[PDB]
């Protein structure tokens, strides 16, 4: 999925 | 946003350090009652994806209520990217998410003829999130919801609207709920009046009839 | 808002936090006093039906109020249905509404020539709403309204304009109210001098006259 | 009629 | 206001919320002390008619004032009508005070050549009745205004002055009034200073001498 | 008269 | 202000309600303090004499020192009517006041080539009478600043060049009241250390040697 | 003198 | 930031007093929690070099925090200058940083075709610089987050999320975490709710379950 | 500052009541502590001497501080007049303080080709006797600077490296400040972790091994 | 020099 | 290194 869990919304 | 360049053309400019503190006050202040999202969508007009989700990263606190929220947004992404085949490219549930494009692609999509907006397609997602959100942040069912014997008729018609707004069911069963349960729940001096105009009554007809019983 | 674009020609801008946040603090603090309706239409100038419905779905609370005001729309949006045939197109009332169109044609038909003021057209019918929601926030009737005794006549003008001008009545009669009551409900000191001035007097001599009466 | 009563202003 | 389209031709804008809650928030604190007419002049700059009516609209309470204003605005509106015979249009009264005229037609009058300036003469009307109703909410005639025995001269001069500005009469008689009554009715031991100067003094020789006395 | 009593600024 | 048109010439743009109200917090707040005169110069940049009497009018309260002001502004304006003969025209004093000018005429001065600044004239005016106003609310003479035996070095040349900015006395004796008077009142050890440092010393020399004296 | 004492900067 | 110039080519503009109000203010209270990075990001969008260097140098303060971000800045351009040969020239890495060129180099490098991003690169630079503090700041490892026997499973997932946020690890531990240790750090009654659905449940289901658990 | 007018070319625009304000607050609230100076550069972007000037005289209080600043700036002024010879002409160390030029020189020397960039040059001198003025407000030298036996590294770490931005020595001189000073000024059982570090480790590698500790 | 001690930034 | 500990972010 483009939204891992712990990530910020829009990834790096 | 996008607005229009010294050439006439659409580019990006910058979300304002005003809508920022906006936004972030407003989940800050009112933590998903239902009036976010309409705020969210407002301070959101012409939104790219990267505004989109700057949005979304200043949101302070909320962290579970963000975690509903990606998961919601890999869901449509991935109902997307189920939906539309593969052949400005299209772009995929991940580019509209703005997790896989640039800026530049998401202003070629948002200016293309016809559009690709990507913009809206995206809030569509986010305020589906931010619904299931509100859902789930509101306390009572509007089963719930029904009138002291000694509380006003008018401070009961906002409780059951402001729960009402917060409920998953269809329009039908809203309509539904309007019409029965607005008369059934209310305490019995003024379902007694509701009973005696009947189902027919407008809101107006039913506050007004109601006011001081 | 509408505004003119890069290629001079009209296209829409978003309605600013600014004026949401404006909206969303005269909401929150004078609820329903009849200036809200004033605030409304400065705040809404030049505003589409799709920034009219903005400004109504960021009201948080007042959601038997808010219902008064869709029932009313949808009373209005009825009559404008029945009113019109049907053969730009010609909005529906649903359309006027921003229900059933895009925001596009709602630029399309604010920037028609002639133009057709679907955002004129749909802040006449809130604000409809807005005065019967107004009308019933009020909690006396202008035969209510009468001086005390220890009553300064300058806060009984005060008391009694600020009622009038919630009166649902026609302005031949809140004509006859503010020549006849304005006389009669003033307390015996100030109404013996009001009767001793006559009906001919302007609201300057009779406030002057009454001035620590 | 366009608003439905649990619907927000300009519907969906 | 009127400002210059993207066709470079002059076209209404908005007035803006931060105009309007300005102006909410004179009314509001300064309930008709005299500087209130020159904040309303200053935030009412190239105003339309619909500019000044939206800010007059504005006015939450007062509404006692707001009345003697619309009776001047009346009268005034009635001796225009007299003034000008019957023959773009000329304006009518009515439609300077923008009771019977579009906001095109104001743009019209206020872009023709020459000018037909219905927002500077509609100001005048209002202003005139903003400084009925400034006299009248001023609570001391300037003959009643005194310096205590124990009072400092500057805090008497800016008593004199301030109620001297709301003074109805001609500047003939303000003249007298700031040379006559200023030495007589200070106290004696000031005044004392003040004959001793004579009628030629300027404020600041009056205010310098009589500085700790 | 253009403003009647308990009529807003600017008429209907 | 004057700004660029749409046509690129100069024209008249309103003095904005931010500006009024820092102006109008600036004098409520500071009081003729000397600091007012700088931030009046910064806040009236590039001002018409309309824009000038605006801010000027909009000071509530001082009545006392508004008089000073407008005397002066008399004197001012009849300097020079004495001044320049007479023959766009020549401004008369009462024309740069802005008291028997339109803003038209206003406008017409300020762009014509070569300028006459009517703007920065009347500035100048305004500025001497908030001068002469400042040194009259100024409550002590330059003569009267003393270091106590037990005060800071720091907060007496604090107190003395705020005082020393509010003399009146031509750059020869402020030159020389900062050189003998900076020296001779300082209390007696911190004196000792300036005498030891001799007349030559920079401030910050006197400053750091006196630190903790 | 163009400014009277109880009269606004400006004039009429 | 850069914004079309009266000749529509691109060049430098202010960072506004607004933005720096507002990032000083983001410092001061939010003191390195993770959201002041897309506070920053969002913030700073647009921005040259030298609108970066304003932004970090008006911290007050935090001066430990910013010395560990000198470090992490001097360590990303030295690893730039490993990475970039010798040959608009190629930036070096202290160009991006603004310590060895002018704002006019910058311009040229952000406005060249393609464009040699140097806003953006050191903005990286920053960022890796700031997530390096926040996980110091960071009082808690994910490790110790475990919900007590008294408290609501949604503010267990509220801090949950809120550490992991802030953790260094590889987005397969972070996933992994979120897997394993969101079931097993849960109190004894959750958990068992929690073990019940298994591993394969979305937070929302986890979140619903466990309501009032 | 300086703005492209409607011919595109440059021209002046007034210092804005938002910043004058900003720059108030700045010296009013923070006193000279060392992020004034920063903030004074970004407020002042693209400042003329005159803007300059203008942010400089608003400065309420302070007055032995702005005495130091004038002074500098003379003794920089001078300097300039003993550095640049006698032949727009070139501007005289008067010139570029804004004592001795028009507005307009200003523009001219600043929208010259090559430019003469009077307003950083001033901006310059200013900041360089902002400097002293810091280092003057500063009440410890960094050999002052110990930790104590009770407090946290971390609180130490800032009261070193803000004391350190305020110190006048050579970069060569603050690089062994902060190697040597930093692990010698510690508490000993945070220098005896920072001597088993060593000489070499980095802020974060000395913070995160101390904590706690 | 340019700025005398009682005098305003920029002079008169 | 291009930023010195004592030194601003930008150096002189």
């Amino acid at each position: 999925g483009p939204l891992l869990p712990g990530q910020s919304f829009g990834g790096p | 946003p996008i607005v229009q360049n010294l050439q006439g053309q659409m580019v990006h400019q910058a979300i304002s350090p005003r809508t920022l503190n906006a936004w972030v006050k407003v989940v800050e202040e009112k933590a998903f009652s239902p009036e976010v999202i309409p705020m969210f969508s407002a301070l959101s007009e012409g939104a790219t994806p990267q505004d989109l989700n700057t949005m979304l990263n200043t949101v302070g606190g909320h962290q579970a209520a963000m975690q509903m929220l990606k998961e919601t947004i890999n869901e449509e992404a991935a109902e997307w990217d189920r939906l539309h085949p593969v052949h400005m490219r299209e772009p995929r549930g991940s580019d509209i998410a703005g997790t896989t494009s640039t800026l530049q692609e998401q202003i070629g999509w948002m200016t293309h003829n016809p559009p690709i907006p990507v913009g809206e397609i995206y809030k569509r997602w986010i305020i589906l999130g931010l619904n299931k959100i509100v859902r789930m942040y509101s306390p009572t069912s509007i089963l719930d919801i029904r009138q002291g014997p000694k509380e006003p008729f008018r401070d009961y018609v906002d409780r059951f609207y402001k729960t009402l707004r917060a409920e998953q069911a269809s329009q039908e069963v809203k309509n539904w709920m309007t019409e029965t349960l607005l008369v059934q729940n209310a305490n019995p001096d003024c379902k007694t009046i509701l009973k005696a105009l009947g189902p027919g009554a407008t809101l107006e007809e039913m506050m007004t009839a109601c006011q001081g019983v």
